[PDB]
RNA sequence: UCCGCGGCGCG
DNA sequence: CTCTGAATCTCTTCCGACGCGCCGCGGGACGTAC
DNA sequence: GTACGTCCCGGAAGAGATTCAGAG
């Protein structure tokens, strides 16, 4: 079952796995991100309206005043895309916001307020998202990237190892909220508790609890445990628990009821334990010294004298235990503080510290924040409860408090945004069982840890930004307010919000250039997940496990897609199936499989739930009921590889593509090539550029369709029906029955992209593929884009290649490629370049842009026109003048005697614009921009009047369509009650509204047709008017300038020794030498090879895959003209119908089961004729075919089996002893040119700060002599060029205009004289109080 | 300096002195009054605050900034870094006269010259063209030859090849590494957008031909045509100035020809005759009449000078096979006929062309490695060596070692759930264990496959050395070696993670073969940690070498012999097992201080 | 206008 | 108990490769009159 | 709206504070 446009080329796929979910909308994550950002979200959830309930609302200094927010709406852009990126402006809409003011009398606050006004304003302007799923700023398109950012809540790090140098692992737990201040806990070598605060100076940690109102009785119970000693008549017996002595040093011998337990100078066994829970004993003797080392916790006072017996927190003697017994104290609590089971930290943390009083805590705390301030209880108190417990500067998000409950184990996994004293006294609790031993560290590779932005909430953050910076305006505004003298506008003001957004979508480090050259390069651009950015990482501050791939990577990450060079592994690419979860953590699918049965449902599973369960490969065989047919599958529990039982298994992997991503998946044969061959040929896949006329790809891997259809490029079609009238400007569709609306049905139109200016200086076309007369689906190509063809994705070329080394021509990497290549004309390749002039406004006047140009002749003005301008059409090269342009520099100061001294011998001057010197090509379109009043020329009345033509012819055409569409569905309704196949149309269709006929459904749908048809004749009118008013009239340009001129070049570049060729896999390298046709060797039957390659590279460079590439293209094409010499003779239809079912069976079971007798005569025919050039072949990624799929397909053919072919050679004419493979690889053109990095200078101009020559390529400037360069010449006995080279070439003036005199006088003598940058450097260090100066000769 | 608009881009240095001065002059108009004295202190500490800044900003605390964030440069940030004078506008500074452009290969170039762009000719060469132009008195004024040369008539390009005959250029790669990053040819005019450049030069640049770019300079004075004449050719560079083996070695693919050239096979057409000389081993080879290599008796006559100076001609009848004789036309007279009855592999010839420069001289060496390149280049492109799929071999034992090496670890697995065993030793055991089962089966498909070659002699059967394609071109020399032809056919061993430990579960599949997604995944592990280290290690070593060479700039040779006794004593290393490296490639190069003696002692 | 900052890319 | 006093711990600075090619933004604000 | 005045991460190394070790 297969629609009518996959009828045209059916493409024979391999493969046994059924899949079982296709791939999905592939641009998801832009789109799902954004439309959450724009829409009006009722009650208030992730968007706009949650911020202005978030910062808006806003009461006065008890001014009776407040401004509440009510509603928003956007009004419609003022400009299409189209005008916006042909003119400047950005694609934005205004942002309309109804606000309420209310101002209370006096006596009551709570009351009714007394007086309201509401009204509607302006605020902003916000950059929309075109339909691709881009941004246009300021005439340029750009594309925001998705950012990885380190996720909110608790963790738990280690820092293995290197501090203090003794082995003693530290550990620290910090917090880091979504918006505010840090906080962090670590320890010492002395084994401390200390607080610090956004990297500031150390603290001790019960500041803190003693400032939360904790006093220290209550901090040393919540900390440890309680123990109790009772003073009886003889040695203060005391209360035993069993459990608490593993691994407690004994000091005497432990019996109990007479019965003696544990041995003098012997540690317990288990069995004694297991003896002391036998007997349940419960209170012991103890000796005096037994309580010679444990610390009182809480205070006691004497009740007669009134003093304190014992401090909190120190250790008892003997005569404070005298002391105490005779003050009649019954109960004595002290710790527990075991060496191994519970640590003293917190004891002697409280030993410790300076102070013991709140009020010196927060004391403490504000000179710490602020110092040298003298301190105030109220302003300690205000900056205390501002700090952690204020809405406005702290607030974690509902993402963090859900990981923050997580990582702590309570019940409730919703709270409010800020913390509290239970959260930090656990957070402290949990640290101290850390360091005790229990639990676990937390690593921070693991993707449980790692959360994705995107453009919504990146956009929210600036936005709330813009709103509280007028929220502090406002305030103070309103601070000083009146009775309703104002109307609610003064105070908002749009240049916050608008500077903001513009600053955030301009100028950031995310908003980044859209590199755009194939269809390929932007499916991989918009799905790019970037580690760098605000709050995010640095280049250099990356170690290395930042940048090594976590086994948790599987199926969410690209593994092998990196940009290679100083940043591997920041920017990592998302994977295929990849989506994004609620919270914003990152999931793949999966299949539930019950006990025996593989259902087909999916579940999603996020990073952190999957370690728990267990999960199987995907390319593992399966029966039709789901029973793995082996009893033990490889698997994954956690990070690790195992086998396992038969059924231990609840998910299962959804298919074997969900491993790679998007850029590198086009790779065919990828499972036999190393992983650093197929980084570099994906990276030279992303970077190919378009070519002239594209041919589909021989050894596809079946996604093609997928990532053709998902791209902004090509017009996919919105309905079905059947096509009309095609033309290569537009496409008209006529609708089928069962896809109209019921009213307005009409027909649908569309408007193609013909040549204009791309972003990459390349050129991007559309070419109708539909015939005349062919019906259509939805959602089905029209018209291919650039590298496309048919829906497919073709990116360059296939040719006939062979493999040996070739007279030296082929060293290393070098391709000799034959005169065939550009004879057919098959990687030519179209670019575009753009040239500006200004006519700005200096001194002395204005400059003119008229033809009017001294000091040149006819041969410099043959080809302008009396304007200025060069025509549309003129082949133009170097060394022509496009634009007249020429600036009035002035002081002429004429004389009456020596201006004609001038004339004895023998003002303006020209800056017109001038051809890069080299490049050839033709104008193709000319551009003016004027400011409003001034005088248009002729050619800029032309040209309006042009557009104003084009603009009412195209709304004349589409009217004319539109109602001609209309009238024949009237005629279509009309066939039924009440036809007239003659009496309707005696006179012509304008009036069918005065017919008589009964009053049914059809009548009234008559009438709406009519009511219709008015209303869109009078908007018809109304947007011509609109339409024309627009173009005519003038646009705002840049302060200064008075008019533009753009002019369109457009060079076509041929292919010559230079330009850098590339395969897929990885087998780059530059052309050498073109060679005649006869040169290269040939084979049998007489057919020449094209390219020849270099055998070294396959041993080192192990990239077996090209190999097998190479055969498979070569069987591609053996079945293709076998096809050619079946269709050249006129044979019937029943011979090629069996040939070509047995080329599409050939193999063991598959998923194709493609059938031919379903196939209309006239479609297998012409499925038999776009066919002869050869049989695409399907082929996914790890579920390929293997070697006797490729050896069964051969022997179908008549090439020879084992792949290698006799050839002859072309120069002496004799056979080759060994025999050589060929076949057909599919080889690219990349966009490095030759010429564009081919450069010279013999002398230009010279910078300013110090007379050097200048740098780069577009100034014309020259190669830099760095300093490992001078090491390499002073290396040699080179004396005499060094000092030349660096004093007359580079520095010295005088020194520079003799050696020229002398050089064009025939002579070479040189005088080196003293470089002026080291008088540079004089000067500058004699700019200081450094006495610098140079002594006697 | 005024940029596009009514706005001036102001320099940091004008901002910093504006403030001081403005501060300055209110300090002045306030003391003027007799103002309080806090207020004076106040302002005197401001104006000490911004003179500190102006003079070094970014020592104290809460450095000053400019527009929205960068910290302000001063003069102190002017001289320092990168960004200073010192090491960015002083030591190396842009030079005119030069261009750049990709480079490309044009073997059939000698190694004293390059090819070079024409529009690169007539650009650089501009004022020579002038002078040779007014010499010859076509053009009154400068401005004629101004319209000449940008009309490049037909008169200006045989002055241009007049002018090139006989000056030199240098070429030069980007990141040069040592003294060989820099070398001078003789220019010759070639159409064209790119530079051609040598072969045999490519492997001292080490540099490939993936879009290298050459940056071109002109030496411009007389004195620095004749230093760039008797230095900077690749003529006088023939071995290199960190050992004293040949820079000039053929890398890649002459030497894969050579090593194809002789191999004798025990049986080909034309077995058993006798030839006169070399000179008609050639015409017998291009006739078809008899193989490229093959046994044959000939005779052979070579010249050596075991007398004072002058060649001795002696005659022989040698066994050798006919591209041996081959190769014998193009060797020199002084060297020995033992040289080349070898498999000449890399090493071989590279001894041989060592020993060829230190017996013969200079100029005899240069020829013969210009002809021995042509005459490789020639010879591998007839023999066609081209690698195919099925010339790799799976050895078919590699299964039952797979099943025996798996029953071993579930024995020893089960065992482990005895519990009798602890985690760590059975963990080296199994790493043992699969160890020892990757070399049994590389020494298994090693053995199988470079010697599977089997022939009937005619006679009963014999057999001789494989003549693969892949075998071939790994053990030449040119490219690989048995770790890459181990990995690709036999299985690769053990991968390991980055905590540095070994995965316990070894990769079971070559590359020939598939492979599953979690071994492709493993292996991407060290794919990555190889590329973040050989990004981070260049960057280190930049930095080493240069401390290194900044801190022996100055030491020049100034004397020819300060005349001494005192010297080290020199003896061969001896680790505590095998010698590393003798007296020969240690003492060599050197004077003696004490004389030496025999066990003869007083000898 | 020749400079600075930022991003991307190739050796 | 007291004085050195050598040894130790902690705070502050400098340093991290070298050639290119493409593109985009940049004295901005804040008030004072004109 | 605009011209104009004022303004604004290890790693290595050393210097300095601490410390406790031990002699007098
Ligand atoms: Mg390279």
């Amino acid at each position: 079952v297969y629609s009518y446009t996959e009828k045209k080329r059916i493409r024979k796929d391999f493969g046994k796995r059924p899949q079982v979910l296709d791939v999905p909308y592939l641009l998801s994550i832009q789109l799902d991100s954004f439309q959450k950002f724009i829409e009006q979200d009722p009650e208030g959830q992730y968007g706009l309206e949650a911020a202005f309930r978030s910062v808006f609302p806003i009461q006065s200094y008890s001014g009776n005043s407040e401004l509440q927010y009510v509603s928003y709406r956007l009004g419609e852009p003022v400009f299409d895309v189209q005008e916006c990126q042909i003119r400047g402006v950005t694609y934005s809409a205004p942002l309309r916001v109804k606000l309420r003011l209310v101002i209370y009398e006096r006596e009551a606050p709570e009351g009714t307020v007394k007086d309201i006004k509401e009204q509607e304003v302006y605020m902003g302007e916000i950059p929309l998202m075109t339909d691709n799923g881009t941004f246009v700023i300021n005439g340029t398109e750009r594309v925001i990237v998705s950012q990885l950012h380190r996720s909110p809540g608790v963790f738990f790090d280690s820092d293995k190892g290197k501090t203090h140098s003794s082995g003693k692992v530290l550990y620290n737990a910090r917090i880091i909220p979504y918006r505010g201040s840090w906080l962090d806990f670590e320890f010492d070598p002395k084994d401390n508790l200390f607080v610090r605060i956004d990297r500031r100076r150390k603290l001790p940690a019960t500041i803190i609890l003693r400032a939360l109102n904790y006093t220290t009785e209550q901090i040393l119970d919540l900390f440890f445990e309680k123990v109790i000693f009772e003073i009886r008549d003889n040695k203060l017996q005391m209360e035993l628990v069993p459990e608490r002595l593993r691994g407690e040093t004994a000091s005497f011998d432990i019996e109990a009821n007479g019965k003696v337990y544990v041995e003098k100078g012997r540690r317990i066994t288990a069995r004694h334990i297991r003896q002391l829970e036998k007997d349940d004993v419960k209170l012991i003797e103890v000796p005096v010294e037994y309580i010679a080392g444990k610390v009182v916790a809480k205070d006691y006072i004497d009740e007669s004298t009134g003093e304190l017996i014992c401090a909190a927190n120190m250790e008892l003697s003997l005569d404070l235990l005298a002391k105490l017994s005779q003050s009649g104290h019954k109960r004595i609590e002290t710790l527990f503080t075991n060496d191994l089971d519970h640590g003293p930290y917190i004891s002697e943390t409280l030993r410790v510290d300076p102070t013991n009083d709140r009020l010196s805590a927060l004391v403490e705390i504000y000179r710490m924040m602020r110092p040298g301030e003298p301190p105030t209880r109220e302003a300690a108190e205000s900056l205390f409860e501002n700090l952690f417990f204020s809405e406005d500067r702290y607030d974690l998000s509902a993402v963090g408090r859900m990981k923050f409950n997580r990582s702590l184990l309570r019940e409730e996994i919703e709270g409010s945004g800020i913390l509290s004293k239970d959260d930090i006294i656990d957070v402290m609790k949990k640290l101290i069982d850390i360091r005790n031993g229990k639990g676990e560290v937390d690593d921070i590779d693991h993707l449980g840890n790692r959360r994705i932005r995107s453009v919504g909430e990146m956009a929210e953050n600036q936005f709330r930004v813009g709103l509280v910076r007028v929220e502090r305006a406002v305030k103070e505004r309103l601070s000083l307010g009146d009775l309703d003298t104002l109307m609610p506008q003064d105070m908002i003001n749009a240049k916050p919000i608008s500077a903001a957004v513009k600053e955030f979508f301009g100028s950031s480090q995310l908003s980044q250039f859209m590199d755009q050259n194939n269809p390929l390069s932007e499916i991989t651009h918009k799905r790019r997940i970037s580690a760098l950015g605000p709050g995010g990482l640095t280049r250099e501050r990356a170690g290395f496990e930042v940048r090594d791939v976590h086994p948790t990577h599987y199926g969410r990450v690209c593994p092998i897609e990196t940009p290679e060079g100083p940043n591997i592994g920041l920017i990592n690419s998302l994977s295929v199936y990849a989506q994004t979860n609620e919270y914003g953590f990152l999931e793949t699918p999966y299949r539930k499989v019950t006990d025996g049965v593989v259902t087909d449902e999916i579940h999603y599973l996020s990073a952190i739930e999957e370690g728990n369960y267990v999960i199987a490969q995907a390319n593992s065989n399966l029966d039709e009921e789901g029973h793995f047919v082996e009893d033990l599958v490889t698997c994954r529990s956690k990070g690790e590889s195992s086998l396992f039982s038969r059924d231990q298994v609840d998910y299962m992997d959804v298919s074997t593509q969900q491993v790679v991503s998007v850029g590198a998946s086009l790779i065919p044969f990828l499972e036999h090539d190393d992983a650093n061959r197929a980084l570099m040929g994906a990276n030279m896949q992303r970077q190919a550029v378009p070519t002239l006329r594209a041919d589909k790809p021989l050894v596809g891997t079946g996604m093609e369709r997928a990532v053709a259809v998902d791209s902004g490029v090509t017009a996919v079609a919105k309905r079905g029906g059947v096509v009309q009238y095609v033309d290569a400007s537009r496409i008209v569709i006529k609708v089928n029955e069962d896809e109209m609306y019921p009213g307005e049905a009409g027909i649908d139109i569309y408007n193609l992209t013909k040549y204009t200016r791309s972003n990459q200086n390349t050129c991007i076309n559309q070419m109708p593929c539909v015939s005349l007369g062919e019906p259509v689906e939805r959602g089905d190509v029209l018209a291919d884009g650039p590298s496309t063809d048919l829906g497919e994705l073709a990116l360059g070329q296939n040719m006939r290649v062979a493999f040996m080394p070739w007279n030296g021509y082929n060293f290393e990497d070098s391709i000799l490629v034959s005169e065939r290549v550009v004879q057919e004309d098959r990687f030519t390749t179209i670019h575009i370049q753009e040239l500006a002039c200004v006519s700005r406004d200096t001194k002395l006047g204005p400059e003119e842009i008229t033809a009017d140009i001294p000091n040149v002749g006819e041969a410099a003005l043959s080809k302008l026109d009396e304007s200025g301008i060069v025509y549309i059409g003129a082949e133009v090269t170097g060394g022509d003048i496009l634009v007249g342009k020429v600036t009035p520099k002035g002081e002429t100061q004429l004389t009456p005697e020596e201006k004609l001294l001038r004339a004895i011998f023998g003002d303006v001057k020209d800056s017109s614009l001038r051809v890069p010197n080299g490049v050839s090509g033709t104008v193709i379109d000319v551009q003016v921009f004027t400011r409003d009043g001034v005088e248009k020329d002729k050619r800029a009345l032309e040209i309006e009047e042009m557009q104003l033509k084009q603009a009412k012819k195209d709304l004349s055409e589409e009217l004319q369509i539109l109602e001609a569409g209309l009238f024949s569905r009237i005629r279509a309704v009309l066939v039924a009650g009440g036809v007239e196949a003659e009496k309707l149309d005696k006179l012509p269709r304008d009036r069918w509204l005065e017919l008589g006929l009964t009053d049914e459904e059809k009548q009234n749908q008559l009438e709406q047709l009519a009511e219709q048809y008015d209303e869109l004749k009078h908007e018809f009118e109304k947007k011509l008017e609109a339409k024309r008013r627009k173009i005519t009239q003038g646009d705002d340009l840049a302060p200064g300038v008075l008019k533009i001129v753009k002019v369109y070049l457009a060079v076509k570049r041929r292919i010559q020794p230079g330009d850098k060729m590339a395969g897929r896999h990885g087998n780059k390298g530059v052309i050498s030498k073109i060679n005649p046709i006869e040169d290269m060797p040939y084979d049998e039957n007489g057919t020449p090879v094209d390219i020849v390659l270099n055998p070294l590279g396959v041993p080192s460079r192990m990239n077996i895959g090209q190999i097998l590439e190479t055969h498979l293209g070569m069987a591609a094409k053996g079945i293709g003209d076998k096809i050619n010499a079946m269709l050249k003779q006129q044979q019937e239809v029943a011979k090629l119908r069996e040939f070509i079912q047995r080329a599409y069976d050939l193999g063991a079971d598959v998923r194709q089961k493609v059938d031919l007798s379903t196939f209309s005569d006239e479609e297998v025919m012409r499925l038999a004729e776009n066919l002869r050039k050869g049989m695409p072949i399907a082929t996914p990624v790890f579920d390929g075919a293997k070697e006797a799929e490729i050896k069964e397909l051969l022997k179908l053919g008549d090439l020879p089996t084992s792949g290698q072919i006799r050839l002859y050679d072309g120069r002496t004419g004799e056979q080759f002893e060994r025999p050589v493979t060929v076949g057909y690889m599919y080889m690219l053109k990349l966009n490095h040119l030759v010429d564009d990095k081919m450069h010279a200078r013999s002398t230009g101009s010279y910078s300013l700060v110090t007379q050097q020559p200048l740098g780069g390529k577009a100034q014309f400037g020259g190669q830099r002599f760095g300093e490992m360069e001078v090491w390499a010449l002073e290396a040699y006995g080179a004396a005499y060029t060094l000092q030349e080279m660096l004093t007359v070439k580079s520095d010295d003036v005088n020194g520079r205009t003799k050696m020229y005199k002398n050089i064009v006088d025939g002579n070479h003598q040189m005088e080196p004289g003293m470089p002026e940058s080291f008088n540079v450097l004089l000067k500058e260090i004699r700019s200081l109080g450094i006495n610098i100066e140079l002594e006697d000769e | 300096v005024p940029l596009d608009g009514g706005r001036f881009a102001t320099s940091d240095l004008n901002d910093l002195y504006r403030r001081v001065i403005n501060r300055n002059n209110r300090l002045k108009r306030l003391l003027d009054l007799a103002a309080p004295d806090i207020i004076v202190r106040n302002e005197k500490r401001m104006l000490q605050e911004a003179v500190d800044a102006l003079l070094d900003n970014g020592r104290r605390g809460r450095a000053i900034t400019g527009s929205n964030k960068r910290p302000l440069k001063s003069l102190a940030d002017m001289i320092k870094g990168k960004q200073g004078r010192f090491r960015q506008n002083l030591l190396g500074k842009r030079v005119d006269y030069s261009g750049r452009s990709v480079i490309t290969v044009g073997p059939y170039l000698r190694l004293h010259q390059c090819g070079l762009p024409k529009k690169m000719a007539l650009e650089l060469f501009k004022p020579f063209i002038y002078g040779k132009l007014e010499l010859r008195g076509l053009a009154t004024t400068i401005k004629a030859a101004k319209k000449m040369v940008e009309r490049e008539e037909a008169v200006v390009w045989d002055i241009l090849d007049e002018v090139i005959r006989e000056h030199p250029v240098l070429l030069n790669r980007a990141p040069t590494l040592h003294r060989l990053g820099i070398q001078a040819f003789e220019p010759v005019l070639i159409e064209g957008k790119a530079i051609q450049l040598h072969p045999l030069v490519c492997a001292a640049y080490n540099a490939d031909f993936d879009g290298d770019q050459m940056a071109v300079h002109v030496p411009l004075t007389l004195e620095a045509q004749l230093e760039a004449r008797a230095l900077m050719m690749s003529t006088n560079n023939i071995l290199s100035p960190a050992n004293g083996e040949p820079i000039i070695v053929p890398s890649q693919d002459v030497v894969l020809g050579l090593y194809y050239m002789t191999r004798d096979c025990v049986n080909a057409k034309g077995e058993g005759m006798v030839l006169t000389g070399p000179k008609e081993a050639e015409r017998l080879y291009r006739s078809g009449l008899a193989s490229l290599h093959a046994r044959v008796k000939v005779r052979i006559t070579e010249y050596e000078k075991d007398a004072n100076g002058e060649l001795v001609a002696k005659t022989s009848l040698k066994d050798t096979t006919v591209g041996r004789a081959i190769l014998w036309m193009i060797v020199p007279k002084g060297l020995p006929y033992s040289i080349v009855n070898q498999a000449l592999g890399k090493k071989a010839i590279s001894k041989m062309l060592n020993t060829c420069y230190r017996i013969l001289g200079l100029k005899p060496t240069v020829i013969f490695a210009d002809q021995i390149m042509y005459t490789g280049f020639a010879y591998a492109a007839r023999s066609g060596a081209s690698v195919g799929i099925d010339d790799m071999v799976i050895p078919e034992k590699k299964h039952e070692i797979i099943s025996e090496a798996e029953a071993e670890v579930a024995e020893i697995q089960e065992q482990f759930q005895s519990g009798l065993v602890t985690a760590g030793e059975r963990y080296n055991k199994v790493i043992d264990i699969w160890a020892a089962a990757n070399d049994r089966v590389s020494k298994a498909m090693m053995d199988n496959l470079q010697t599977e070659t089997v022939i009937n002699r005619d006679g009963q059967e014999e057999k001789q050395v494989s003549f693969n394609s892949i075998y071939m071109m790994a053990d030449s020399g040119a490219r690989g070696s048995a770790a890459q032809i181990r990995q690709l056919a036999g299985m690769r061993g053990l991968m390991a993670k980055p905590d540095g430990s070994i995965i316990e579960t070894p990769i079971t599949a070559n590359f020939r073969e598939g492979l599953n997604v979690l071994q492709y995944f493993i292996s991407t592990h060290g794919a990555r940690k190889g590329l973040a280290d050989t990004a981070l290690k260049t960057a280190n070593s930049g930095y080493l070498t240069r401390r290194l060479v900044d801190v022996a700039q100055d030491l020049v040779v100034t004397e020819d012999d300060c005349g001494t006794h005192e010297g080290i004593m020199m003896t061969p290393v001896i680790e505590g097992g095998d010698v590393k490296e003798p007296l020969r490639d240690r003492v060599l190069g050197r004077v003696t201080a004490e004389d030496v003696l025999k066990p003869g002692t007083a000898d």
